[PDB]
């Protein structure tokens, strides 16, 4: 019965568990480009958002630091 | 694929889903044909070089997902809440102290991510907390100090990030949130919160 975090409708096929969350297989994408990712794929938590390599490269330096050190 | 042919592929298959991240983009109205695409449900265009938004994204009527994180822009246009459709609004890492007149009139918004701005609670529209169809609220990373109790107004909220704001306490409304099952407020000034919020954790305070 779990609810997918990006379409907000039960999910029907199978479910993608991640960040204390569930997303539809097709669903499942990176939160700040927005490309298909699978948990086989490299990702960041940010605010337990998944976000891809390449994009969490792209984050101002002063905010890798800080996330790094925490 | 140059983005003319992007455009072109969208208008000519149909294809509701437009990706221009990261393609070196300064303005929307210099995508050619960008606004004709009247079928599309997703336009993503992070990690550009965008200053601003036309009016034009009303014509983008059906729009579903807007992505425009990671990039520069300063203001946004009051159309940018006529988007009858837009369930998704990613605003993340750009320039924003403000936000237009009206923005709290988009009907069906679910996930607002504002995260990393210059936004504090005097950046918020009268209507802001007309958004009660919202699940998610990402503000992590701006200059709020207080959080408005309208925040209770958003009674579908499941999420709600507050992480490294300036927030010296919290509203007791928070605590009406039945469906809220994230709260990210690491990184504050918080002392002692009010005793509806009952027993959150304070760790990790600035
Ligand atoms: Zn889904
Ligand atoms: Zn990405």
């Amino acid at each position: 019965g779990d609810v997918c975090f990006h379409c907000n409708r039960v999910i029907e096929g199978d479910v993608v568990s991640a960040l204390n969350k569930a997303w539809c297989v097709n669903c499942f994408a990176c939160s700040t480009c927005n490309t298909k990712l699978t948990l086989k794929n490299k990702f960041v938590e940010f605010d337990m958002k998944p976000v891809c390599k390449k994009c969490y490269e792209k984050f101002p330096l002063e905010l890798k630091k800080r996330l790094k050190k925490l | 694929k140059s983005l003319k042919k992007l455009v072109e592929e969208s208008r000519e298959k149909n294809q509701p889903e437009v990706d221009m991240s990261d393609r070196g983009i300064s303005n929307m109205l210099d995508v050619n044909g960008l606004f004709t695409l009247s079928h599309i449900t997703q336009l993503v265009l992070s990690h550009n070089k965008l200053t601003m938004v036309p009016p034009n994204i009303a014509e983008l009527k059906n729009l579903e997902v807007l992505n425009f994180f990671n990039n520069q822009i300063e203001e946004l246009p009051t159309q940018i809440s006529s988007l009858q459709k837009l369930k998704h609004l990613n605003l993340g890492m750009n320039r924003l102290n403000t936000l237009p007149r009206g923005f709290g009139s988009l009907p069906a918004l679910e996930v607002l991510d504002l995260t990393y701005n210059n936004l504090s609670e005097n950046s918020l529209p009268g209507n802001f907390f007309y958004l009660t169809t919202l699940r998610a609220l990402y503000l992590s990373d701006n200059d709020f100090e207080i959080l408005p109790p309208d925040i209770g107004k958003l009674t579908k909220l499941q999420i709600l990030s507050l992480r490294d704001n300036d927030l010296i306490s919290l509203p007791k409304e928070i605590g009406e949130l039945t469906q809220l099952k994230e709260l990210h407020i690491q990184g504050n000034r918080l002392t002692v919160l009010p005793p509806e919020l009952g027993n959150l954790d304070l760790t990790g305070q600035k």
